[PDB]
């Protein structure tokens, strides 16, 4: 009955999390913030068995209780957490070399000044105020406008923008690539029908000259996809070398339109194409191909979309149907629940 | 075929300055020019090449920009040693390097009074107006001329010719002088 | 290391012939072309014309295009710029440039060791000692005069002293001034025509 729902509550918050609690801890011994995260839902789930909370079928805990000084701590930690890596990928998608600049003990510093944050807020709220430790809804003195306020209004704000800035620089990124390769293959393209029907060499000398200039260029130039892999990549000096023939091809071609005739000189640009279709468009077909590379997007999506309605029932009541009471414990356990499992997931 | 150029053909910056040239390609050109450094009386030196590199063996002082179709070279500080002539040239094949009409970097200093002679001409007709220790290049004479090359107080001596009364007039000078025989 | 010897600099009567060997030691003339860059006394670098003998693709700048025939043996490690029909508007100082081969770095390099350069002048007049005049003082600035001479190399030894740069004249000739900022003897130095005349200054 309601006696067995809550018993079993504290045995999958607490087995489940502490098997994740350690190893978590243990993986990232052997990601500054993220061993914030292992650290921060470590204490408020070992001191969790200490109080079942099935003392209500022990009228104990008389100055003690998982409610206000750990789920305090919890909400302060995961938001502030979240705050700072929603700030650091945002400064580090708007060019964090002016911000930062690899400057990551100087992280050391603001990771433990998350506690730091979280003690101003959480464990500052350290008192009774009719909570439920074992007229409105709460909100005599114990109204939680700071909880909400800082919970919920300051780190969805501080994220949400985040993560729209860092696709919207990736999107400008990305964009800044099409158009210069689709403006060389343009070029590449105008002006290879030009000398196939070239009736001199004062035009076809003319006309390669300013597709090499093209090729030259959109070698320096990033490609739209299959992109941010290391320079020295298999596949980047693939496409590399994909433009070392192409010039090659070109400095053929106008090497013989040089000398003075010209009939040659197409079917040299004419083999050209060849092998600029079957190989480099080939390339670019598959490019011109969204989400981080980890879980982290993940991990704060769960956790604003299951605490949030913790506090939703918290002054939903207006002065029955107060159903938000055995859903609370569950709400925030499988929170903790999905911490490791993300980061296993993470991992993969 | 393509036509390059370069607006600030003559500098006059003095120690420790810093100098901006700027070179515009006509032509749809990669990152594919170079920047010669050429003392005079002397074969040309590779400063800068494709446009943003550094040659292996030139101070860093030296370095350039790409920006667009231009191009710039810009030098932190201006030793003593550091004083010649630079050349913008770009290559996009071999059969089609152009190069810049040059910037010539000399040493600054404070405007200075022109001294003024007028020789009489040889028994043995031709005479000579004389410029010497005079500062900056921007003076005429007025009535075949030739200057020297900066000297080593960083001034100039003009020299005229004529085959009577000449003068000269200077930014240094309030008025023009006049010397005649 | 690497090392580029010109050499066939030289006076040419207008309408003759030319022959410059571009000698490069350390590296092989097969490994990298070598152009022809000149420079016309007072005005800046000029592109001429360029060989590269590992395939043989010549192409001259428009403006010389036929009258020059470039060459280039690798038995010798040279690369030879045949003139024909030399103008008077030909006069420059001849370097002989390197340049790599497409791909890779070499060619991003552009002309790196240029050599050091021997000048070809063009005229329709021979050799004469200058004729120094004396000049008379109006300080007192003295010095002395020379008119026409020919070739270029000529110095005044004095017994502030100014030594202006030579100025062609319309006749064909040169002109070189000296003096010296006195508050005395002039000595010439022609080492083409053996002349080492004096003049005395005085007022």
């Amino acid at each position: 009955v309601t006696r067995i729902f809550l018993v079993v509550v504290y045995s999958i918050v607490c087995f489940l999390g502490i098997l994740g609690n350690g190893l978590v801890i243990i993986i990232a011994t052997f990601m500054v913030w993220f061993l914030n995260l292992a650290v921060a839902d470590f204490l408020f789930n070992v001191f969790l068995p200490i109080h079942i909370t099935y003392a209500a079928m022990v009228f104990g805990t008389a100055m003690c209780k998982i409610s206000n000084f750990l789920l305090i701590h919890n909400m302060f930690t995961s938001v502030f957490l979240l705050t700072i890596i929603s700030s650091d990928r945002c400064i580090s998608v708007l060019l964090p070399v002016w911000s930062q600049n690899h400057r990551s003990r100087l992280a050391y510093m603001a990771c433990m000044v998350i506690w730091v944050l979280a003690f101003f807020l959480s464990s500052p709220s350290l008192v009774f105020r009719d909570t439920a430790n074992l007229v409105g809804y709460s909100r005599h003195m114990v109204v939680t406008v700071t909880r909400f306020l800082c919970g919920f209004l300051v780190p969805v704000l501080i994220i949400t923008a985040c993560y729209l800035t860092i696709v919207c620089k990736l999107q400008r990124n990305a964009r800044r690539q099409l158009a210069d390769l689709e403006d060389n293959w343009e070029t590449l393209n105008d002006n290879l029908k030009v000398i196939e029907k070239a009736d001199n060499a004062a035009q076809v000398k003319d006309a390669l000259t300013k597709m090499r200039a093209a090729a030259l260029d959109a070698q320096k130039a990033t490609p739209p996809k299959l992109e941010d892999k290391s320079p020295d990549s298999p596949e980047m000096k693939d496409f590399r070398h994909g433009f070392d023939i192409l010039v090659g091809q070109i400095d053929d071609a106008l090497k013989l339109a040089n000398e003075g005739k010209v009939k040659e000189a197409q079917a040299a640009a004419e083999q050209l194409k060849t092998t600029r279709n079957a190989y480099i468009q080939k390339y670019l077909e598959r490019a011109r191909s969204k989400k981080p590379d980890k879980i982290i997007v993940t991990i704060i999506i769960t956790f604003f979309l299951c605490w949030c309605p913790y506090h939703t029932l918290n002054l939903l009541e207006l002065h029955v149907f107060s159903l938000g009471l055995p859903l609370a414990t569950a709400l925030a356990i499988a929170n903790s629940c999905m911490n490791p499992i993300l980061y296993v997931f993470m991992g993969q | 075929d393509i036509q390059m150029t370069q607006s600030p053909s003559s500098l006059s910056a003095s120690v420790g300055d810093r100098v901006t040239i700027t070179c515009r390609a006509s032509q749809s050109v990669s990152s594919a020019v170079a920047w010669y450094q050429q003392k005079p009386g002397k074969a040309p030196k590779l400063l800068i090449y494709s446009a943003s590199s550094l040659y292996s063996g030139v101070p860093s002082r030296f370095s350039g920009s790409r920006s667009g179709t231009d191009f710039t070279l810009t030098i932190s500080s201006l030793q003593p040693e550091d004083f010649a002539t630079y050349y913008c040239q770009q290559y996009l094949y071999y059969s089609l390097v152009t190069f810049g009409q040059g910037t010539k970097v000399e040493i600054k200093r404070t405007v200075a009074a022109p001294s003024v002679f007028i020789f009489p001409p040889s028994d043995s007709a031709s005479v000579v107006c004389l410029l010497n220790n005079f500062y900056p290049r921007e003076a005429k004479v007025q009535w075949q001329e030739s200057v020297t090359e900066q000297d080593s107080d960083s001034t100039y001596s003009l020299s005229s010719t004529l085959t009577y009364a000449c003068e000269v007039t200077h930014q240094g000078l309030s008025s023009p002088v006049t010397k005649s025989f | 290391e690497v090392q580029l010897v010109e050499s066939g600099g030289g006076l040419v009567q207008p309408g003759g012939s030319l022959r410059l060997s571009c000698a490069a030691s350390g590296f092989n003339v097969v490994d990298f072309s070598l152009h022809w860059v000149r420079q016309a006394p007072g005005k800046g670098l000029e592109w001429v014309a360029y060989i590269s003998s590992s395939s043989g693709s010549t192409s001259y700048a428009d403006s010389v295009k036929g009258r020059f025939t470039i060459s280039a043996d690798t038995s010798k490690n040279t690369a030879y710029l045949q003139m024909n029909s030399l103008r008077a508007e030909d006069t420059a100082v001849y370097y002989c440039a390197r340049w790599g081969y497409w791909p890779g770095e070499p060619w991003w390099k552009a002309f790196d060791y240029w050599g050091q350069g021997t000048l070809v002048t063009v005229s329709s007049a021979s050799t004469k000692g200058p004729s120094v005049f004396p000049l008379a003082p109006s300080t007192a600035a003295l010095g002395c005069l020379v008119k026409d001479y020919f070739p270029e190399p000529v110095t005044v030894s004095w017994n502030g002293v100014h030594t202006f740069p030579a100025v062609l004249q319309s006749s064909g000739l040169y002109s070189l001034s000296s003096v010296v900022t006195v508050p005395y003897i002039c000595n010439v130095n022609h080492k083409p025509s053996n002349t080492k005349v004096d003049k005395k200054v005085e007022p």
